[PDB]
RNA sequence: CUCUGGUUUCUCUUCAGAUCGCAUAAAUCUUUCGCCUUUUACUAAAGAUUUCCGUGGAGAGGAACAACUCUGAGUCUUAACCCAAUUUUUUGAGGCCUUGCUUUGGCAAGGCUA
């Protein structure tokens, strides 16, 4: 067996890549549930930055801490689904539309 | 099957040596050579009793935990069932 | 396997050797092989009469070795 | 390697009794037990076929010329 | 349903390389010494602000150090001053520098 | 017994049966540097012996570091004993009493306590960091404590997954670590019989995270199992150390063939390990199944779906199996302890080996006198009752059997520090569960209930109505000195008794803690460092006493000395107006204090050898060399008392009549000190004259001792006095870049960088420096925060140095809340510590004279 | 050599204090604040409850194709060629006589042999 192959350094780097890049399997999340800059403002502020951005960093951290501290575990629901109930009703039907078309539809309906 | 020894394992067993001694103990282990492991083992010389009205037991010796080398083993029969312990 | 007997401890020591046939000799261990064949130097036959006779350096085949006993401290 | 052999090696450092093919009975501390049943022992009491006893500091008996060994009951568990 | 996934190591390496720009390339949490949620919890509970950290309202009603009346204990004629005991020291060792450490969180030591 | 215990490979009955046979008992202490793998190694041994307890996949189970503070902080805080039955590579089981010790440098008292009752030391060395501060200190301590030592190089997977070094350079790194260890051992030990080398079996290679542990013997045994014809012992003898393999001849040589063949170690041990790790980590989905098939390792589909790290741990566990190399190491190279008993009694027991009890104990048989020795005190989770943990050197402890407990101050003449007690229950302490037993024979470790009351730190437990010539084992000698000092008071004065109980309990729990009450009614605690004192305060405030406690700001304890001979020879007389003493004071020579402290000289010596040393080494006249009386506050103190009294002026018999009283006065004076009531260091007090009264009721007792102290004080004050500051030795492990930042932070605090070097084989640097203890407060957090956590430091007490200023200067003016410049730090430190102690405002060189 | 267990998807019922969620909203009440001039709207910390945006587990029902890889189980259990002078399927330890002991039978010692 050869000592090292084409994809050995890559695996070794993945061993220390940050989450989720250290995994090789798992579940699927929501685009809302995936924040991209949370790790950006969790870090120290870059040196030589203006006071307004510094305070932005500080307040972002403040609200992150507040959410983390006030978190409480969810409660035991019974798993009732609003849109499943609507579909079960007879006043609604399903179709596949372009998102922009649905957006114009919703704008008109709201008006 | 290989079972012919493994069947009698844990049982009380009457083993006959090449000099003609009788070793009775709990058969707990064996091997390729038939080296045997005998727990709570006693040795008899004069007889194997079948209810000898005079007495059943003469020259009995308590040995205890015995390892017998297979070289010197001749044969084995079932003497009694396994003690539960 | 093809193991050595663990006898380095007994090398160049005076020993008492019990052999088959009720035979007994005494001498200094000079070497051995995996069969437990021995080289014994300054060997002496301990005749059943009680008399002892010097036979010099000898080979004892491990086959016929019953028991050995050190006459020294190892 | 045999199951009984492993149990023998387990008795190294314990007081054991050994009978030879010639019926001499050696009791003392088992120092070393080899795979082939070669046995190094110390501070022995030997009981010959005539009944007489003797005392030896150091012995080594060839495996082939052993009839059997008695080990402690400390091992049975 | 698009609920679970299991990728292969070359895929994972390529995705990591592409995402590189969004990741800080940190292989340890030594960076966040006194800058993680636990240190922030301690600072909040003690109503102190890490220089770069957030700043909350006092969890308890702060002890005014103009309130204690100069006992034998807190006499200032006995105190040898070498370096001003900064807030970082009190967060680092909450039980050696604080009186009344309540709802304080111990912080992971070096890794 | 019959208590409930977790499922185990072995059986408690067999454990008890082994306990009787002292030739199969191995008392070992696991020690090393911080975070070097000791706790995870113990965890993995526990997993091997307890198939039910299992380490979590992404979280590491410890099974030591049980305390809440330990779990939260991540650093072990207390030593933990574990008694197990581990098999040998040959298949023979032994009983292992393994005391896992903390790695942090502040908690070295736990390590010393474990050493006192251990017979062997296993030193864990990280494969990437190498030899560090605590490793050096612990090697020194173990060789000085006369223990056999073996080494385990842990975290060898860092060389493959972090530095990704080539096999040959990884081998070079390991060889360099071994050479460093051997150098240190030779430096600290005269005897060369203790040479560490894997060929001999004194060194093992381990990776505790991925469950790997082996010696040359064990990895040759694996080859023997795969191919049956090898003698793994000879194979192991040939593997390591510049022995190249010739495959054409199938023979090994000291000469390299082809000029490109790697050593047999690299060819056979290292390279396949590299291959296994690389294949698991990089090609898990392409050829890993084939490689495991080649290795004979078959793993279930549920298993092979794991992430990389759990998969690595599982595969390596399956390949290697048990930690038999460790057992081989310890069984071969650590006494029985039937063999190791005699050095233990020679070193520890105060009555000496030659004593009849010395022989009775060096025999180490269960059927003899009882001579238990308790070094640790473990508190029940409720924190109410303590249990004494100690070793049984002779006899047998029986539950319910009355015993006699002797404290550290007991002597065969002063028979009042003893007390009869009754032992309730006995335990065989596994880390997270205690086996209750009925008895414990000699040569084992035991937890004893009901004997905690008459002891504080260390005790010896004997039997009443016997052993009338029984003496106490020497109290623990600690690797360092507790210097940092804090003051403690309750918030509500109504709850003082609770705080007092807490103080007593923490004093019992922490071996090196010193709690005392000053003259001003201030309760003071002495500790080694800030983390140490933080843990102490947490335990006091939460575990033992449940009240609110205020803590004063940290401060260090200073010492007092002189820099030149007394201006005039001072004197005093007894309240009786007889018994006149006359003394002088001078400074000692360089290094003499170090000799006395390190026991290079002992007063117990015969005056012949004592004068021989004094005359040959430090250029003294034998007249003075044979005129020594005392060695400072203790038998080993840094101040000397000579009596220059010529025979023509004082009757030597009369002087010897009050020798003991004058010695007591001298020792008390040195212990207290006039400047600030703190130890006096590095001073030679010379009795120039002693007029001794005639009658014993006119001399001795309450006449000479006060006069002796007053003369000592006057002579010291006449000699130019100075304060001495404790100094900490700091070692920082930083990146190649942050060295300048370390320089800056240290320079901000009166620091002085002694050295800065690279760590061979690693991209990091070690910066060694000296800091003042009083400025050291907050230094480590300053460094870590300023450098963004990339630099880490550990500090330890090194030596005493003179504070820059002149203390007894009344010209200077001090403001209450300003950091003073250097030229009067002495005056500030003296006045403020005087205030703390509650003494007068200032001390005058005439205060203790008889004239004013 | 054979028998279970499949996968995807739709819906219903019920438990979940597990980072049920590697993210994060709103409302009400209480206490303590900003104040305060009344309602909305609020200010900022704590405690409690609720609703919404989302889950996992188990059971039930439906409908689409794969049906022995895997999980196990029923099955743990082998033959072509060559071999034994320390531990059993080749082992030359073979005999006799005398003496002593023993109620005899029987046991111990020496010698003779080829
Ligand atoms: N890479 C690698 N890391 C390890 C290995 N073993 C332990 N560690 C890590 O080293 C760190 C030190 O943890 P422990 O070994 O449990 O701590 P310790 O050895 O008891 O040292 P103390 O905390 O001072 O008692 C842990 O966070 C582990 O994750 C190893 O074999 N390889
Ligand atoms: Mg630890």
């Amino acid at each position: 067996t050869p000592l090292y192959t084409d994809n050995t350094a890559n695996g070794i780097a993945l061993l220390w890549a940050p989450r989720p890049f250290n995994l090789r399997s798992g579940r699927t999340r929501r685009a809302l549930d995936i924040p991209l800059v949370k790790n950006w403002y969790r870090e120290h502020c870059p040196a030589g930055q203006p006071v307004k951005v510094r305070v932005s960093y500080q307040k972002l951290l403040k609200y992150y801490v507040l959410n983390a501290l006030k978190h409480r575990p969810p409660k035991a629901q019974k798993k009732r689904y609003l849109f499943r109930s609507f579909k079960a009703t007879k006043f609604f039907q399903s179709t596949k539309l372009d998102w922009v078309e649905v957006g114009l539809q919703v704008c008109r309906q709201g008006y | 099957k290989s079972s012919k020894m493994l069947q009698h394992i844990d049982y009380r067993m009457r083993c006959i040596l090449q000099d003609g001694r009788i070793f009775i103990g709990t058969f707990k282990a064996f091997d390729k050579h038939m080296n045997l492991i005998l727990c709570d083992c006693d040795e008899f010389r004069k007889i194997k009793p079948k209810n000898s009205k005079q007495a059943e037991r003469e020259e009995k010796r308590v040995l205890g935990l015995v390892l017998l080398r297979g070289e010197n083993l001749v044969s084995m029969t079932v003497e009694g069932p396994p003690p539960k312990d | 396997k093809a193991h050595p007997p663990e006898l380095k401890k007994f090398m160049d020591k005076k020993l008492s050797l019990k052999l088959n046939g009720g035979r007994h000799v005494q001498g200094i261990l000079r070497g051995f092989d995996p069969f437990m064949n021995l080289v014994i130097d300054e060997c002496v036959e301990m005749a059943t009469s009680g008399q002892q006779n010097n036979i010099g350096m000898v080979v004892i085949r491990g086959n016929s070795i019953i028991m050995l006993e050190a006459l020294e401290r190892v | 390697i045999g199951v009984p052999i492993k149990v023998l090696h387990e008795a190294e450092g314990h007081i054991v009794t050994c009978e030879t093919n010639t019926g001499e009975v050696y009791r003392g501390k088992l120092i070393e037990a080899e795979d082939n049943m070669n046995c190094q022992m110390s501070n022995i009491t030997v009981t010959y076929r005539d009944g007489r006893v003797a005392q030896l500091e150091q012995v080594y008996i060839r495996g082939s010329k052993i009839r059997f060994l008695i080990l402690p009951d400390m091992l049975k568990n | 349903t698009y609920q679970r996934w299991q990728f292969t190591l070359p895929m994972m390496s390529t995705l990591y390389r592409l995402a590189n720009q969004l990741l800080t390339d940190l292989v340890d949490d030594n960076y966040f010494y006194l800058f993680d949620l636990k240190a922030f919890f301690t600072s909040k509970a003690l109503n102190m602000a890490i220089p770069g950290g957030p700043k909350f309202e006092p969890l308890v009603r702060d002890i005014n150090l103009q309130d204690e009346d100069w006992n034998e204990f807190n006499d200032i004629n006995k105190i040898i001053i070498r370096q001003p005991i900064r807030t970082e020291y009190k967060i680092a060792f909450p039980y050696l520098y604080n009186n009344l450490p309540h709802h304080v969180h111990l912080t992971w030591y070096h890794t | 017994m019959e208590q409930t215990l977790p499922v185990t490979v072995y059986e408690m009955d067999f454990l008890a049966d082994l306990m009787d046979n002292s030739e199969l008992i191995r008392n070992v202490t696991l020690c090393g540097h911080l975070h070097h793998g000791k706790t995870c190694f113990v965890d993995c041994l526990i997993e091997q012996t307890h198939p039910e307890i299992r380490k979590r996949y992404d979280q590491d189970l410890c099974y030591t570091d049980i305390l809440f503070t330990e779990q939260e902080r991540g650093v072990g805080i207390k030593s933990t004993p574990v008694t197990v039955v581990l098999p040998d590579t040959k298949g023979k089981s032994y009983l292992f009493n393994i005391m896992d010790t903390p790695g942090h440098v502040n908690f070295s008292d736990e390590v010393t306590a474990g050493l006192r009752i251990s017979d062997g030391v296993v030193l864990f060395i990280d494969a990437a960091e190498g030899v560090m501060l605590n490793t050096e200190r612990l090697i020194k301590h173990a060789v000085q404590e006369r223990l056999a030592v073996t080494v385990c190089i842990n975290k060898i997977d860092r060389l493959i997954l972090e530095l990704k070094l080539p096999p040959t350079d990884a081998y070079y790194k390991l060889r360099h670590i071994v050479d460093e260890v051997n150098g240190l051992i030779s430096m600290y030990s005269t005897d060369e019989n203790l040479i560490l080398s894997p060929l001999l079996g004194n060194v093992c290679f381990s990776s505790s995270q991925y469950s790997i542990c082996f010696t040359l013997g064990s990895f040759a045994k694996i080859y023997a199992d795969t191919f049956g014809d090898i003698n793994y012992q000879e194979f192991a003898k040939r593997l390591w150390g510049d022995i190249y393999f010739n495959p054409k001849t199938r023979k090994f040589t000291k000469k390299a063939p082809t000029s490109s063949s790697q050593r047999s170690f690299v060819e056979f041990i290292l390279e396949p390990l590299y291959k296994i790790l690389a294949q698991v980590v990089g090609d898990v989905d392409t050829s890993l199944p084939r490689t495991l098939d080649e290795l004979g390792i078959h793993l279930t589909k549920e298993e092979l779906k794991l992430n990389i790290r759990p998969l690595l741990r599982l595969v390596c566990k399956k390949f290697f199996g048990e930690f038999t190399g460790f057992v081989d190491m310890c069984v071969q190279h650590i006494p029985s302890p039937k063999v190791g008993a005699k050095p233990k009694i020679e070193h520890t027991y105060t009555g000496g080996v030659d004593s009849d009890l010395g022989e009775a104990m060096s025999d180490c048989d269960p059927d003899g006198p009882l001579m238990c020795h308790t070094t640790k005190m473990y508190s029940t989770d409720d924190g109410v009752q303590f249990h004494a943990f100690g070793r049984v050197l002779s006899g047998t402890i029986h539950a319910g059997q009355p015993v006699k407990v002797l404290g550290e101050n007991y002597t065969l003449e002063d028979e009042e520090d003893s007390q009869i007690c009754t032992v309730g229950r006995l335990w065989i302490s596994v880390a997270r569960y205690h086996i209750e037993v009925n008895r414990v024979p000699a040569g084992n470790w035991v937890l004893i209930e009901g004997v905690d009351q008459p002891i504080v730190k260390t005790a010896t437990i004997t039997e009443p109505r016997g052993n009338e010539e029984a003496q106490i084992f020497r109290p623990l000698k600690f690797n360092t000195t507790s210097v940092i000092k804090i003051a403690v008071e309750p918030v509500n004065p109504s709850e003082l008794p609770k705080m007092l109980d807490g103080l007593r309990k923490v004093n019992k729990s922490y071996p090196s803690l010193t709690t005392k009450v000053e003259e001003s009614g201030e309760h003071v605690i002495l500790g080694t460092g800030e983390l140490y004192l933080d843990c102490v305060m947490h335990d006091l405030r939460k575990m033992y006493s449940e009240i609110d406690i205020k803590v004063a700001d940290p401060v260090v304890t200073f010492c007092e000395t002189v820099v030149e001979t007394s201006s005039l020879k001072c004197f005093a007389e007894t309240p009786n107006k007889k018994n006149k003493i006359t003394m002088i004071a001078e400074p000692l020579e360089k290094g003499l204090a170090e000799d006395i402290e390190n026991e290079v000289v002992q007063i117990t010596w015969n005056r012949k050898k004592l004068g021989e040393f004094f005359q040959t080494k430090y250029d003294w006249d034998l007249l003075a060399a044979r005129s020594i009386w005392a060695f400072g506050p203790d038998a080993t103190g840094p101040n000397i008392l000579v009596d220059d009294t010529l025979p023509s002026e004082v009757d030597k018999a009369l002087l010897g009549s009050v020798k003991d009283s004058i010695v007591q006065g001298f020792q008390w004076g040195t212990r207290e000190g006039p400047l600030c009531d703190e130890l006096i260091r590095n001073v030679k007090f010379k009795i120039l004259d002693a007029v001794v009264a005639q009658e014993p009721l006119h001399r001795g007792g309450g006449q000479i001792i006060p006069t002796a102290r007053r003369v000592v004080y006057s002579a010291f004050l006449m000699a130019t006095p100075r304060l001495m500051e404790p100094y900490y030795f700091v070692e920082v492990q930083a990146p190649a870049d942050c060295v300048s930042a370390v320089y800056t932070v240290l320079a901000r605090r009166r620091g002085h960088v002694t050295q800065d070097a690279p760590i061979p084989g690693s991209p990091l640097y070690t910066i060694k420096a000296f800091i003042p203890a009083i400025d050291s407060f907050g230094f480590e957090t300053d460094l870590r925060t300023h450098t963004q956590g990339q630099a880490f430091s550990l500090s330890v007490f090194h030596h005493w140095q003179i504070v820059p200023g002149d203390p007894l200067d009344k010209s200077i003016v001090i403001r209450p809340l300003e950091p003073q410049p250097a030229p009067h730090l002495a005056r500030e430190f003296m006045i403020k510590t005087r205030r703390r102690k509650g003494l007068s405002e200032d001390v005058s060189i005439s205060k203790f004279f008889d004239d004013p």
